């Protein structure tokens, strides 16, 4: 069954299975916090079960803004109501040892088992960074005393993560969905690590480093994140159809690159100069901004439906928004905003006003005097040199 | 393009979500559609070896194999990924001795071992817990051997041991197309041919995603249909005349016409070779549609709508051409100017 | 008789009306020359503007004071101050005068223009100088030329093309010294 | 995959010595096109100075020519100018006229069929071969003489320097059919001047207006493939630039590629040599 | 561009000699100017930890720190490059403990690990000379937990903690503009920020040379100055504008006077942006000169006078117009009705 | 190296001058305290290079310096393996370096 | 590469050495079409880059 | 020696693929200058009907 | 020629192939940065067309048997 | 590519400016006078600065 998520790139492209297993691969800084904090938005709180979140390795700093937040947002209550609440937090940060950090996702597995096993019901599994107790069992089998095997990790390392993955499913009694970060070190996917970690998960989010450097957010990697649910017997045939036109377009895009890069878009034929024009069109369509981005970016999150994203790519594949420029797709929710932003767009290159009505020189009890103003500001006064030898000497 | 025998080992290398385990699945469904129509001495019984995959994954295909009801000739073999590395190194010696019962009984087999590359694995674990040294990737030195002794035991036996067959398909996955790495190297020196398929044309629509130019099957047309033998060493040539013919189409301006048709004709052959998955095509229905194009009956059909052209042609010619097609093994000319003529009165989505 | 006074000022307008705004107006040739004819002056008294242009060379753009054209009716004369003529040339010599001395170039036929103000426009295909032309394949073309009588009017006009140029290439090498 | 890199290297090291090639060569081809642009620019500015400049008639049938390119290698020319004849196709078509599109160029003929195709005519290629003449010039204008509209349209890139190439329209009027039609002004300002033709105002204006096309058409096919020739020595320098900065990243790549190797491959000689030791 | 709280960890992260240290540095005397215009409460008191530097880089240094004055509230911890390999992995831990002293008492303490790869180096020195496997570039499994241990002890306490905060400033010196390295991106998923210092526009004369696109602070916008953060707003949306126009306008083709006119305005805010060494300015007088730069009061000012011409804005406005920015801390509607009203009345050179 | 550096350094603190202490191909040193770092059995660092490849130049070179008494300044010829300036002698060894005199041919 | 293009057997021309192609071993006549083989073969992978 | 001389430059280039000699090439450039020729009246005239 | 260097080489030969090597240096130099510019020899400037002949010229004199030494 | 006359002028005074700053950064050196002849020079930084 499918998760909407209410992002373009992943609902379209790789769309989430509910109650399977979801990775969230790219390497330091792509944004694979910002999506899983927005998925955990989307999907959490119009999920009607528990959920359980389990930060293996990451920032404490990302700890307490979540555990913050979620106080903020009744999702966590304390003292008396806390029977209401719908969410644990188990945290191995990354300044705990490594013997720590390599156990904490089987606490959160546990947690997360007796409400799958026992109460018998559906729950999310939310996973900050599952690389981390790979790298922490790799940094303890370096002293158990054992041969390393390849780039530099233990010889156990297929048959601990094996250990660990198998038992986020979903049973004949209840139901994990499991989102988990993973980190790819150095941006190597063939790195043992991450490489290993794909085989265990339905659908793959690859987060790439190069679309983000072309501020596309979420950086998802659309010709390498792909899902065992894009399958026309799964999610329908027209969804499935205007997903595999999207990755073809992209990926003939993708082919003119070198010739591109040295000859410029003033060789390409008719049929090529239009899918290179198509395909940055439907680059920037996957772009959407987030409802937990918006505290630095100012622009607010937009929910994108499952209909509204396979009729919008649908329109751009198809040709019928050929004379929108490419800028209009950038961060907007879903076809009709592209068309809103180009209006506003070509208002915005027209938008003229002349002599920029000031009304700014002799306002009439507006502004006063500067010297009213300094008036107003109250003195601090400087507690004589820092005082640090007697708050010392109190103890 | 590569034609596999009973007796013969054929590697399936690739990236990670190509079309391996479902040109797998595909080859086992098959298997299941042709053991109906076939005596009971050429039914070829399934064994699937799951070495390193989830549990999720084994169950999707018991169901499915359930659902097209393979299950009645396929064994399925599944060391799982939370089972032991010793498990994951003895599972396909499992399966292959599973399979060698019916290799031994006259019947035939046909073995899968689904990533090979996970059992190196489990095997590479197992042997440096053993205090055994490393040598490159920190792979064993016995890591041919593994492989070799495993893949030899796939054969075509002779007429005084009951004439039966064991076809063997191992899959291995490779690194962003890294075919020089250690086990890829080992596997491919050791089978037989190898379905190369590629990520790059997977997400070109050509799906199932066969890099032409790399697959091969070093039986050759000893083992091809007779019929798909007579049109399909042309769709090589064809295919190779459209790859050598291309990284020269981005000119679209220089028009040449000594080279467009076979440009043309290579995209229709391209086009001709995407296949769904979970849905094999028999044979005769296969060879009736690469002889609908390699003659130029669909060159008029516009490239973007052959694969619905094609099941126009197999759908509107009579269903009863394939019937002799099948029985009769070879384009008889008996049947080659009967179905010239089959294919004037279809009526094609191109014009 | 002026109701559409067409022009490169006013193509810009009617351009601009209907055009992507990006591209700026496509320009002119009249944009890059400098003497007109309804613009009065460039005479200045003796020495008169003339301008002998081929296709394949410039040969003159200097000034003169007496020039002689191979016409149609015959060889006539532009001084400084001159009648306006639309003149087609016979193919014949060009005489160019800007003193004692004579610069003498057999062309082979193309209009010249004498505008209001002045200037001369000579406008000839092939222009040959006199000390550049073989003097020993004049009739040995000729001949052939003369006796090539044929049946169609197209090569019949070209013969009749050839040797109203052959009988000008007798005497333009031997009255010359 | 290591092995990807460096010869991708060795790809990208020759390409961009291909088009620096190309460009020199665009150079001198440029340097001896500079003195026959220079012979031949005279010849328009009589008849301008005679006949005008009318872009903008109330023509019934009008011809239009771009001329382009041959070869694929401009680098924003060609399409600089197909943009050029779309705009100036908007603009002279106002009354419902009839427009016959001609192109000189095998990048003409693909690239103006795009966009007016039904009013595609005529297509001329393998004019620069050798050079260029007022043979093949009068030629063409003779193709355009089995038309007869009231107006002809030319569309080129004229050479003014090796940087700017301003795509110049060249107004042809048909003789009586426009020509004299345009100039009655209180009379008629083609009266001045005084005919010395064997024949009538007429006929010595149709022999002057298929000598004015035919000398543009040789000034825009000269104009234009001198500019031809600076347009792709300008982006086969843009070109090499690419491809000496791509090859400055492979550069790299390759350098961190086979650090990491020697290190992987030391890293696994000591593990198995301590595996035993 | 890329503001900065109080308890946050930003990587100052570039290559070599593009000016880490002097952002520090900078970092560091500010601190020292804005200690003595602030109660006792909020002072901010430094640590430079020096590892694996020269020594005379460190005298010097300290010559610095102490002709400025700045050497009353630094410690300096200096292990330099003749040090044993433990005392430069030690040296980040021995600063940190000297600065979470003044964290933990309700105090605000800034840090400087001045070339934590240089720490790694130690480290892996160290690990292999304890013959510890090594794995990428030759490091130990917990490089990761090494600098993870150390970054994570700057922090921003609570109300029943004493309230007090420690930010750290890791310095990491890539090789050729390699971001991705084992380290560099090691530090890059423990830091809240990134400060990327680029190379090219180090060498182009635009110091300190901000790659704007790849730098950001994402916890800083919440915990910046209320004036610059309603005045540098259209100030990145500006400089994002003249990137991408500086991005694919480059090669001199097309002139929009739109796209150029963005050219011309980008032009100048990268030139406001320059600073020149040792010199900090109070925010104050940085956020009234990103105001009259882009509030348009240095338009048509020529591109190579904004270093003079910002100079001019800063001496010919009325002083009170920095005191009420700072007392109030935000550009009140009166304010800025004050003040683009005395930027007018300002002598501009080249007028 | 170090006997260079001893000579310069009675200079330096005992004479009380300006030394010019030239080491020809400081690489040379750098790949000889790899060998005898090899030959004890330490396991090599990246690209083949000695753990201790930090504190051996930093052993040679922050000898190199002002005293109170004199100084010396080093005028090292650098090779660069590859022509790699990212490889670990060189990005070792222009950390500390002032200057680079590059001659061309 | 040469089995790319399908030609068998896929030899490579400008990579098999002998010791027996001296011309004291096989003559003039064979050792000078062998060379001249091996000179347009040359040619034709020096003119590939450009010819792409 | 005669492809390199310029004996057989007339024949076609692929001719010489999988052929054994000189002689076989020039039977197989012969036979396809027969059959560039054969594909122009060959489909029906009697000739692929369902009655012969 | 570009990858051989002889670091005695320099005055360490015949003096009478002293008085034509550094000829040979210089115009085989030359010869080697435009030869990868210019493999057809179509429309070539003036000062490369020399070039690009005396390189060929020289690089085939240069040339020898085997077991002949000169 | 071009030619000497194709530059500006002030860009043909930043060559000669150019040109004789590449002359003026050499030096003759006194440890190089014994094998050329002509004798070495000190040279001042404050002559270095006044001269550039
Ligand atoms: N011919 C095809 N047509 C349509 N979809 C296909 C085809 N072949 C594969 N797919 C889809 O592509 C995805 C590829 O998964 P696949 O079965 O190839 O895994 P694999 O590469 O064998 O191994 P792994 O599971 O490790 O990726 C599947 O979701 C499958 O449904
Ligand atoms: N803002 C600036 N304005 C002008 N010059 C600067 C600026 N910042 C740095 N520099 C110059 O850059 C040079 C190197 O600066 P700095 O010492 O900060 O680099 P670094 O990053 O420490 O390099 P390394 O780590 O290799 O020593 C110094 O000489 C300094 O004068
Ligand atoms: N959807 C988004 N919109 C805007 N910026 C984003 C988005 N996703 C990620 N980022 C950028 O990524 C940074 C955070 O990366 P993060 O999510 O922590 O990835 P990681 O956990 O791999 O470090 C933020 O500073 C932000 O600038
Ligand atoms: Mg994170
Ligand atoms: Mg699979
Ligand atoms: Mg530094």
């Amino acid at each position: 069954e499918i998760l909407v998520t209410g992002i373009k790139v992943v609902d379209l492209l790789a769309p989430y299975q509910r109650g399977g297993k979801i990775g969230l691969f790219g390497g330091a800084g792509v944004g694979k916090t910002v999506l899983i904090m927005e998925l955990i938005n989307n999907v959490a709180k119009a999920h009607g079960g528990f959920s359980v979140f389990a930060g293996v390795g990451e920032r404490t700093r990302e700890g307490n803004d979540l555990y913050r937040e979620m106080i903020e947002s009744g999702v966590i209550k304390l003292g008396a109501e806390r029977g209401n609440s719908k969410c644990t937090l188990v945290y191995g940060q990354m300044n705990e040892p490594p013997g720590a950090r390599a156990r904490v996702a089987l606490t959160g597995l546990t947690v997360a088992e007796y409400f799958r096993d026992i109460e018998g019901q559906d729950v999310l599994l939310f996973v900050d960074n599952i690389f981390r107790f790979t790298q922490a069992n790799s940094e303890v089998s370096a002293l158990l005393g054992r041969i390393p095997s390849a780039v530099g990790y233990q010889p156990t390392l297929a048959t601990d993560l094996g250990g660990l993955q198998e038992r986020i499913t979903t049973t004949t009694k209840g139901s994990i969905t499991s989102v988990q970060a993973v980190y790819v070190p150095a941006d190597d996917l063939t790195d043992p690590a991450p490489a290993t970690t794909f085989a265990h998960l339905d659908a793959t989010t690859v987060l790439s480093r190069s679309i983000a450097e072309l501020g596309i957010y979420p950086a998802v990697d659309p010709l390498d994140s792909t899902s065992r649910m894009l399958n026309p017997n799964v999610i329908g045939a027209e969804h499935y159809n205007v997903a595999r036109g999207v990755q073809k377009v992209l990926q003939d895009y993708k082919n003119l690159q070198d010739i591109i890069a040295i000859l410029g878009m003033d060789e390409l034929s008719e049929e090529d100069k239009l899918t290179v024009a198509r395909a940055r069109k439907i680059q920037r369509f996957l772009s959407q901004p987030f409802q937990v981005a918006e505290v630095f970016t100012g622009t607010p999150g937009k929910y994108v439906d499952l209909a509204d994203t396979i009729s919008g790519f649908q329109g751009v594949l198809t040709g019928k928004y050929d004379d929108l420029p490419e800028m209009a797709f950038y961060m907007v929710g879903d076809i009709k905003e592209v068309k809103e932003k180009a209006d506003k767009m070509a208002k915005d290159i027209a938008s003229r006003k002349e002599a920029d009505n000031k009304k700014v020189s002799e306002e009439l009890k507006d502004i006063p005097s500067l010297d009213k103003l300094v008036s107003e500001i109250k003195e601090v006064v400087i507690e004589e040199d820092d005082g640090l030898e007697e708050d010392f000497k109190a103890e | 393009l590569v034609p596999i025998g009973r007796g013969q080992r054929e590697l399936i290398i690739g990236d990670r979500q190509t079309g391996k385990t479902a040109v797998a699945i595909d080859a086992i469904i098959h298997q299941k559609n042709c053991n109906e129509q076939v005596p009971k001495a050429q039914r070829v019984y399934c064994v699937y070896v799951a070495v390193g995959q989830k549990r999720s994954t084994v169950a999707q295909l018991v169901k499915l194999f359930t659902q097209t009801g393979a299950m009645r000739y396929t064994i399925m073999v599944s060391a799982t990924a939370s089972d032991a590395a010793p498990l994951q190194f003895l599972a396909p010696y499992s399966g292959c001795a599973m399979a060698e019962y019916f290799r031994d009984t006259g019947k035939h087999g046909l073995i899968i071992y689904d990533d090979l590359s996970k059992q190196s694995v489990a095997y590479r674990q197992m042997s440096l817990l053993l205090r055994r040294p490393p040598g490159r990737e920190a792979f064993p030195g016995d890591v041919f051997y593994l492989h070799s002794r495993l893949l030899e035991r796939a054969a075509k036996l002779s007429k005084e041991l009951g004439g039966g067959s064991l076809t063997a398909f191992p899959v291995i996955e490779t690194q962003a197309g890294d075919v020089s790495a250690y086990i890829a190297t080992n596997v491919i020196s050791i089978t037989d041919g190898q379905i190369f398929l590629e990520t790059e044309l997977f997400y070109k629509g050509i799906r199932p995603a066969l890099n032409v130019g790399l697959s091969v099957s070093r039986v050759g047309s000893a083992a091809q249909f007779p019929g798909m033998k007579q049109v399909a060493g042309t769709l090589k040539l064809e295919l190779a005349q459209y790859r050598e013919v291309a990284a020269f189409a981005q000119f679209g301006s220089d028009l040449d016409a000594a080279t467009q048709y076979v440009l043309e004709r290579g995209a229709r052959l391209t086009e001709m070779l995407k296949q769904k998955q979970f849905a094999p095509i028999p044979i005769e229905r296969q060879t009736v549609a690469v002889y609908a194009a390699t003659k130029g009956f669909l060159d008029k059909v516009r490239v973007q709508d052959i694969v619905a052209a094609e099941e126009a042609v197999i759908s509107q010619v009579n269903p009863a051409v394939f019937k002799i097609l099948k029985a009769n093994g070879k384009i008889t000319p008996a049947l080659d100017a009967h179905l010239k003529a089959e294919l004037r009165k279809v009526k094609l989505p191109g014009a | 008789e002026a109701a559409a006074p067409a022009g490169p000022k006013e193509f810009t307008e009617v351009w601009n009306k209907k055009a992507p705004s990006t591209l700026i107006v496509p320009e002119f040739p009249s944009n890059y020359t400098a003497v007109k004819a309804v613009g009065e002056g460039q005479v200045h008294g003796d020495a008169f503007p003339v301008n002998f242009y081929t296709p394949h060379s410039i040969l003159s753009q200097a000034q003169k004071d007496t020039v002689v054209l191979p016409g149609v009716d015959g060889y006539f004369g532009v001084k400084a101050s001159h009648v306006p003529t639309i003149a087609q040339l016979k193919p014949g010599v060009v005489e160019l005068h800007s003193g004692a001395e004579s610069e003498k170039f057999f062309v082979s036929g193309g209009f010249a223009f004498v505008h209001p103000n002045g200037v001369t426009d000579i406008c000839v295909l092939e222009a040959a100088t006199l000390d550049q032309v073989d003097p020993a394949a004049v009739k040995s073309a000729l001949a052939a030329a003369s006796a090539a009588q044929p049946t169609d009017e197209f090569e019949q006009a070209a013969n009749r093309a050839a040797i109203e140029l052959y009988s000008a290439l007798e005497s333009a090498v031997e009255a010359k010294a | 995959s290591n092995q990807a890199v460096k010869q991708r290297i060795r790809a990208i090291k020759n390409i961009g010595k291909i088009t620096k090639a190309m460009k020199m060569v665009a150079a001198s081809k440029m340097k001896n096109a500079q003195i026959a642009v220079e012979q031949s620019r005279g010849l328009v500015d009589p008849f301008v100075r005679l006949f005008g400049d009318f872009p903008a008639v109330n023509s019934n049938k009008s011809v239009v020519v771009a001329v382009t390119s041959d070869k694929g290698l401009c680098g924003g020319l060609n399409s600089n100018i197909t943009k050029y004849t779309r705009a100036t196709l908007a603009t002279t078509e106002s009354e419902g006229k009839d427009v016959v599109v001609v192109s000189i160029g095998d990048k003409g003929r693909s690239q103006l069929t795009r966009i007016e195709s039904q009013r595609y005519q005529l297509a001329i290629a393998d004019t620069y071969k050798v050079r260029v003449t007022f043979g093949q010039a009068s030629l063409i204008v003779e193709e355009l003489i089995k038309h007869n509209p009231q107006s002809y349209q030319i569309l080129f890139n004229k050479f003014r320097s090796a940087i700017s190439f301003k795509p110049t329209v060249a107004t042809i009027l048909s003789p009586d059919l426009l020509e004299k039609q345009l100039e009655d002004v209180t009379g008629n300002s083609l009266d001045a001047y005084d005919i010395e033709a064997s024949h009538e105002r007429s006929d010595v204006l149709r022999d002057l207006t298929e000598f004015h096309l035919g000398v543009t058409l040789y000034n825009a096919m000269l104009e234009n493939n001198c500019s031809e020739h600076a347009s792709r020595m300008s982006a086969m320098e843009n070109s090499t630039k690419s491809a000496g900065e791509m090859l400055g990243k492979l550069t790299l790549d390759y350098n961190r590629k086979r650090q990491a190797t020697i290190t992987t491959e030391l890293i696994e000689i000591i593990a198995g040599a301590s595996a035993l030791m």
